[PDB]
């Protein structure tokens, strides 16, 4: 409607980073009785704003869909508004689309989260009920112990986050970690993103060289950025939008001049690698001109060759840093000889002709006229992350990186972008062996599963092998529990028990909402997100905020932490009870009352004296952080690792890794890698051998992740009905397809479905589906196949298409207008 | 105008201890065609203000079709004479059974330690009867 | 929140009849553009009523439930509200909690019918998603093609609706009769209450009257009123609210006098049958007093044991009609012998002293002191109709009201109160045998089964044995549609045709909402319900009227008359591309563009000139109706049936049948009948051998049915979280439970779950549990028994109770508060 309702000049305020994206965007959250509101004066309100007339351009982000009206526990009814900080250094007021909608997605009985999940669910045999929580903590620890006892640890699967912002965090990572490390001790974890418990970056950081090495900053200060694997526009929107595109336009331009006083600053320039015609590379081209942004549409797969034709060069012209590499690097001369490729063969593997990539270099890495070679900053994400071989990629781009010492200067970097916020402190791993465990699970193994703050369902790679195989092992146990009459909960563990060992699995949901998990699950538990709870997080340049509580969880919903302290007390009980002390003792630690505590428990007790070992991005400094210093700090945080505190100046913390060329390895030096060129994996090959289209995948700007908010807001289901896929509109016609139709892509790994999205910039034979989502799952077509620590390659799969029909609802409601911008 | 909110007036009801627990107290709010009870139940309740957190208000007009209705000390509920609506005051007017499709609307007060004062400042749910709650 | 949008002056208005239960109260739809209003000055808004000051009692029913805002298919937003009708006669402006929630209830994309079925959902094997409505008709269709060709009609399964109001009438009951009789012709049917092709009312109609022979007035002209396995003031709110209550006052004697100058009108009393005290028998002692209540609290299942006991004393007496006897109907003095209880046998087997038996006698059956035989009409529903034999228990009871005269004279009636409203204009049943569907079902018989406005998961009786076999019969289709890829429509119908061949069933839902038969459907098609479509149904005294359409269903949503045309036209053109012009015939005349063509083809054609064999309650007057006729009439419309119509009269119709002594048998007499009392069923005697709790079930006053649109009111869910199980304090105790714990009932049968609801009314051994829910199904513990026409005895069955644990937010938020005021 047409109207809003505006916060008090006294109303209360609270700090929240943005739930979702890396980017970590501040936010305010203005909160009110309902019965009042603050005037039009800009004195009169607490934004300070004129609505006594039209406000300019950029004066405000500020929409219904940014304000709800909450019902606390004590029945009384608040306005809330939840908007851009206009003084955090991240976003200066910017609001992402998804960001944007965080009020509307905060619980209301009424509103987009009214499905939220308030209490246990219990599927009963054969129907969902309510049960209390001592019920499921009985059924779930019980299980468990069950496991403990008979099979030890390796009975008990998890996939849970291990992210950051909402859904994850330092809290509740070092929650969940201690309890399925230090007191399950069970090492049959895989992680929200991937089937094992294992790193996207092995590589770079075996080479000494984490992935989140510089500032937000270094992006205003680059010559060159490049963008690998990565629709930053989409998917990182305001590191995109506050730091890229003011270097693009010239607006830092006196800030590089002033701190580099000798010099040349050209106007700066961006390449992307990515086979796709992303809306990023529109929205580039829109603002810098064609002649200042570099397309390099490669063959799908091919980054590892890209990579070592531009060292190959770059070695070749000398534009290198010969006295980098030889104080402060080791095993150069050996990447030459294994990388080794002309720019010939090159441009035959890419496709990229050999002058794009003699340019490319020649922007990049070819000194400036005042001496110093270009400062470039080298961002990649999932196209290379979920790439041919990882591990291989990521060694290929470093060489180049470190060749021409592109990491520890400013404006420089080989980093990630990221996903997810990041907010991880937990126990090592312990298990020796990296463990497939979708395949595990898919082969029989284990009693119970968790999927804790993800679902698998959606989003795993080969998610029709997963989905068959849960559902089948799912209903072993709703069979074998529907005999049962009248039996204790004891006597329900055993019935259940006793099903797993006949192919069964328990399954459990720990999460906001029901989700396509509950076609599968027998217990889901309610968890409390950002507002309902405390939650510290950090963002792509390390950035630690602490969002702050300012309303109560629907129902009996608990912060995941919380839970996991539940769960450990009530098998420590379990214990106790039975006369086992030293197994009692594995359940002690979790005395938690809030999530401060947990806070405290781990990322504040990282690397101190009497503490176990914990594996924290704070370091053994993050003691220094308290959620009362954080307040203090505001939405700018500060960037770890923290360096001092004390009353008068605040956390002191770090802008950039590695300016004095020590990296994190055995002998402070960062170390080349061999990354041979083997072509695409056999796996993915015969895909490709045997059908017509390349099934590329992933994030569309409006749609957060598997759609677990999306799927209740109305606009979004009348943009986004079903999962499209981008067709090239020649390919289309062949298929006597259009905007609206729907298809079946499928391939020998699955099936699923999506709504055709004749997009022009699509190359013949390529495709671009929407990931994760709550209609027409596209995971059902990805391989099983994975590098060697067990990261698949999402990015890489073919298969054929089928029209199904035309959806003439689609037609008359669904834009099929043009999503990149000119 | 701008405003979105009801220009509700604040009207003292009396001081928290001067009410006996289950003995309701009536008063007029919005306005005298407004008929409310205060209570004291006794025991805290979510939203009960005062000392002992136990205190709550309503407008007693059937949310169905406007009777009056009577407050009954034994069960601390509401009770319709018109077609036998019952309204529960320890649960924020749920109707417990009944054909009324509202529960019945809460007088919100203000309780204030340092003068002891109970001031009736809004209404959360509409009075039977009315377009809004301020006429 | 605090205010309601007034409708303006000039408003448009339609009628509705409430879209739940029978009495059929009338309404009106005010729809007017969203940025309108009304004045709050009387002669300023579409009311008439006075906002400028407080209004006085009883002169509105307005809440802003009564509401809404709707988006129609050109994107324009109006906002409704649904308010009862002041001079509809049936109601005088009463509204119900149930029918005052329609505006609620109606779809919008942000409301309570958010959820609403848009569209096509096809599980394709491991998926919900969309599909086309043309690929949902190949493949259903194609299905239903595939199975005639090579089973026959046998082979294809319906459960469908038979009833009236939303989602049946006489258009929807034609549409979808015509379809499963005339075209398909399988005998392969149930209806949504009950597991075959049978009637409720079976030895009534065929003792020669039907069971809605009265009208609303008789309920005014009564001496004494009759509620048998009845609860009115919850289940039929504004008959008794209307008609019964204004009887008991004493505000109709003077119209008794007026009618009857030379007869006594005592005060009037009221005798409820019932093991139950109920809501309905608080509320007549309150209004009444308790010298003119008679609860005769039978045993359980003991109601053909009470009439014959009656039914022998009032013919000792010689209380009877001796001279309608003789004149009027056959085999009295049979059934004299057969029925033959002395009021002490009568006593041993109901628990009913002999005084209350000998009470109730003179209340209702001795002569007033002028001579007249008291006007007792005899009102009675499921508790008798699922009760001990139905079939018996009718006998039994019309013996009675048959020996009494009790039908036929005003102020008189042998009647169902009624459920859902009547609407039943089909072809005759095609088979000559009555099936168990739901036992063929359970035993591997069928390839397609459709539900079709009807949710057995949670209204079976035996629904635990059902939904084991449904869903495990669903996942052999789920598993093997999986394997196919790139399958045209024709391979897929192939495939789940085998798959059916080895114990699959491919379920079809034809819904307003997912609701739990997703859990195991193939196939959901959306419906639409009035409002969204014009309708026709009658009350239970018989009164046709038309509900107005006045918005858009969501997305393409359909009529269920146009649904079941879409299905037979898809058919006929397949049979017509086969060459099988014999077949294609079969399903010719659905050439249907509105619901009206319906009306026309079913209700209008009924006993007319080259008409088919036609079943309709509109009899053969039905002609003489048409929309605008009923459209004139307004929401009092006319009682069936329909007598005469002019211009200048409007439709006549009939007040009260069988008022010149003719009933509806060969000969024109009503037919006594025997009615033995043989005890419980055994397999009911068996479970209350075992077991220690009655479990008796039924109706809630705010809860509407399976809580289809409940389900989704937070006010609902606040309240009723969980079905409740109403129990003795006694009970309770030794239990150790209370308000807010959760227990399992359980038999044999089966086991579910139930919140604790501690009622101090509630005998010991006894139990009262809500049925049909959507969180703790009751049907779990029904016993399959049915008596000789397959008439389930729901109110008969006992089990076990086991405390789960306490819920401590059910008893933050949800009162355990007496619902029998007084
Ligand atoms: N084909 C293909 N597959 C992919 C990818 C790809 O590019 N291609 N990308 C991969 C990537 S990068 C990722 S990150 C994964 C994502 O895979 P998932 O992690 O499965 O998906 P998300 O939507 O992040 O899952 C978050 C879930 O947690 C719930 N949730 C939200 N907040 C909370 C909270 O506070 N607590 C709890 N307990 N639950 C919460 C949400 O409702 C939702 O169910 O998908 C991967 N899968
Ligand atoms: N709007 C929105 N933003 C999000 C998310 C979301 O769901 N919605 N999810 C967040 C998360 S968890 C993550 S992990 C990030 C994802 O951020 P990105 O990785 O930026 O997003 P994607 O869409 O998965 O893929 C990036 C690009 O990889 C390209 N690509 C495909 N195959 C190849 C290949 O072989 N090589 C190369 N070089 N490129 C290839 C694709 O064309 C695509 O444009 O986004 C985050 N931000
Ligand atoms: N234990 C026990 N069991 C009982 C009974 C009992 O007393 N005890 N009672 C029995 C009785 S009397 C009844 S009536 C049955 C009820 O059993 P059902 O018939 O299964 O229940 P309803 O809730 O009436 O079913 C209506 C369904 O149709 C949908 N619907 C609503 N409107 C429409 C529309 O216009 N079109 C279509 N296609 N769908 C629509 C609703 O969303 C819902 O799923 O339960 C029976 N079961
Ligand atoms: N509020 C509301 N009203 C509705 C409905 C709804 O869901 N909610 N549904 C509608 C429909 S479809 C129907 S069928 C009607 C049903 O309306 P009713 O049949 O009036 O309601 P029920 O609660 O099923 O059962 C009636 C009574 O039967 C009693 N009873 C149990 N066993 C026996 C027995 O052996 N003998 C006797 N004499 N009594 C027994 C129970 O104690 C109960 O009070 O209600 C309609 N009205
Ligand atoms: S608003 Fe949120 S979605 Fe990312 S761009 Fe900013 S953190
Ligand atoms: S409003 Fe509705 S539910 Fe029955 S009592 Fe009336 S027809
Ligand atoms: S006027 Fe109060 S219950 Fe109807
Ligand atoms: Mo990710
Ligand atoms: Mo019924
Ligand atoms: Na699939
Ligand atoms: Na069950
Ligand atoms: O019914």
């Amino acid at each position: 409607n047409d109207r809003i309702t505006l916060p008090p000049a006294n109303a209360q305020r609270t700090n929240m980073t943005c739930h979702f994206c890396i980017v970590g965007c501040g936010y305010h959250v203005y909160k009110w009785p309902e019965l009042q509101e603050g005037g039009r004066a800009p004195e009169q309100n607490a934004l300070g704003l004129d609505f006594r007339k039209q406000l300019p351009p950029l004066a405000v982000t500020l929409t219904p869909a940014m304000t709800n009206v909450v019902t606390e526990h004590n029945g009384r009814r608040y306005n809330i508004m939840v908007v851009p900080d206009k003084a955090c250094v991240v976003n200066s007021g910017l609001s992402s689309t998804r960001g944007g909608k965080m009020a509307s997605y905060m619980y209301t009985p009424t509103g987009d989260g009214k499905q939220r999940l308030k209490a246990p669910r219990l599927y009963a045999a054969d129907q969902w009920v309510d049960t209390t929580w001592d019920h499921a903590m009985a059924l779930y620890a019980g299980l468990i112990k069950k496991t403990l006892d008979k099979d030890g640890p390796q009975g008990v699967f998890f996939s849970c986050f291990d992210h950051g912002g909402a859904g994850g965090g330092f809290e509740n990572t070092w929650g969940t970690g201690k309890l399925m490390f230090s007191a399950i001790q069970t090492p049959m974890v895989r992680i929200h993103n991937r089937p094992a418990y294992n790193s996207e970056c092995h590589a770079t950081r075996e080479m000494g060289i984490g992935e989140l090495n510089n500032a937000y900053e270094d992006a205003q200060l680059a010559d060159v950025i490049w963008s690998i694997g990565n629709n930053p526009y989409e998917s990182q929107t305001n590191y995109f939008l506050n730091h890229w595109l003011p270097n693009l336009q010239g607006a830092t331009t006196s800030k590089k001049k002033e701190r580099f006083p000798n010099e040349n600053f050209p106007q700066a320039r961006i390449i992307f690698v990515d086979p796709r015609e992303t809306p990023s590379v529109a929205i580039a081209r829109h603002v810098a001109g064609n002649d200042r942004v570099l397309h390099l549409a490669i063959e799908p797969g091919t980054d590892t060759a890209l990579f070592n034709g531009l060292f190959t060069y770059v070695v070749e012209q000398g534009w290198i840093d010969k006295p980098f590499i030889e104080a402060h690097t080791k095993g150069f001369d050996d990447a030459v000889k294994t990388n080794r490729l002309s720019l010939d063969e090159c441009s035959n593997i890419t496709g990229v002709p050999v002058d794009m990539l003699k340019r490319a270099a020649e922007w990049s890495y070819k000194p400036k006229a005042s001496g110093q070679a270009p400062r470039t900053m080298h961002a990649y994400e999932k196209g290379i992350i979920w790439g041919n071989d990882n591990y291989v990629i990521q060694s290929a781009l470093l060489d180049l990186v470190i060749a021409t010492h592109n990491v520890g200067r400013r404006g420089t970097g080989c980093v990630r972008m990221g996903g997810h916020q990041e907010g991880y402190t937990r126990p090592p791993y312990p298990g020796d062996k990296k463990i497939y465990i979708d395949q595990e699970l898919i082969k029989g193994k284990g009693r119970i599963m968790t999927w804790w703050g993800c679902n698998n369902f959606q989003t795993s790679n080969n998610a029709q092998a997963l989905r068959e195989a849960i559902l089948q092992r799912s209903a072993i146990v709703k069979q074998a529990m529907q005999k049962a009459r009248g039996a204790t909960t004891e006597e329900m563990v055993d019935v259940i028990y006793e099903a797993t060992q006949n192919g069964g699995l328990f399954v459990t949901s720990i999460n906001l909402y029901p989700t396509k998990l509950a076609e599968a699950a027998h217990l889901m538990l309610p968890a409390a997100h950002p507002g309902e709870m405390n939650l510290t997080s950090m963002n792509g340049e390390r950035r630690i905020r602490l969002s702050e509580k300012f309303m109560d969880p629907p129902g009996t919903a608990m912060a995941d932490c919380l839970i996991a302290a539940r769960i450990a007390n009530a098998l420590r009980d379990m214990y106790q009870k039975d006369g086992k002390a030293e197994m009692a003792a594995q359940f002690e630690g979790f005395d938690w009352k809030t999530e401060e505590d947990a806070f405290n428990d781990g990322f504040r007790r990282a690397g101190q004296p009497g503490a176990p070992a914990i594996d924290s991005q704070g370091g053994s400094t993050g003691h220094l952080v308290t959620y009362d210093r954080l307040r203090k700090s505001g939405n700018n945080g500060v960037q770890l690792p923290v360096v001092s505190w004390d009353e008068s100046k605040g956390l002191v913390g770090t802008e950039m890794l590695y300016t004095e060329g020590k990296f994190d390895t055995d002998d402070g030096k960062a170390h080349f890698k061999p990354a041979p060129w083997n072509g695409l994996p056999a796996t993915v090959q015969q895909q490709k051998d045997k059908y017509r289209f390349w099934l590329n995948n992933g994030r569309n700007n409006e749609v957060w992740q598997t759609a677990y908010h999306d799927q209740y807001n109305s606009l979004m289901q009348e943009r986004y009905p079903m999962a499209y896929i981008e067709m090239n509109p020649d390919d289309c016609k062949q298929l006597d397809v259009t905007g609206g139709d729907i298809v079946e892509v499928y391939n020998d790994f699955g099936s699923t479905f999506a709504m055709v999205y004749p997009v022009a910039e699509i190359k013949r034979g390529q495709t671009f589906m929407l990931f994760g989502y709550v209609n027409g799952i596209q995971g059902d077509v990805t391989t099983d196949w994975t590098d060697r620590n067990i990261i698949p390659y999402y990015k890489g799969t073919w298969g054929d298409i089928r029209k199904v029909g035309s959806m003439e609802e689609f037609k008359r409601t669904v834009s099929f207008k043009s999503r990149r911008f000119a | 105008a701008g405003r979105t909110t009801l220009q509700y007036p604040a009207t003292q009801v009396s001081v928290a201890k001067n009410l006996k627990a289950n003995e309701p107290v009536s008063f007029t709010y919005p306005d005298t065609s407004s008929p409310c009870v205060a209570v004291k139940l006794g025991s805290p309740v979510p939203g009960g203000v005062g000392p002992n957190n136990d205190i709550v208000a309503y407008s007693v007009l059937c949310t169905h079709m406007g009777f009056p209705t009577s407050y009954d000390k034994s069960s601390k509920t509401f009770k319709c004479p018109g077609h036998f609506t019952e309204f529960d005051a320890e649960k924020a007017g749920q109707m417990i059974c009944g054909q009324a499709t509202e529960n019945l609307p809460r007088v919100l007060l203000r309780y204030d330690e340092a003068s002891d004062a109970l001031t009736a400042v809004g209404v959360d749910g509409l009075i039977y009867g009315r377009q809004a709650n301020v006429i």
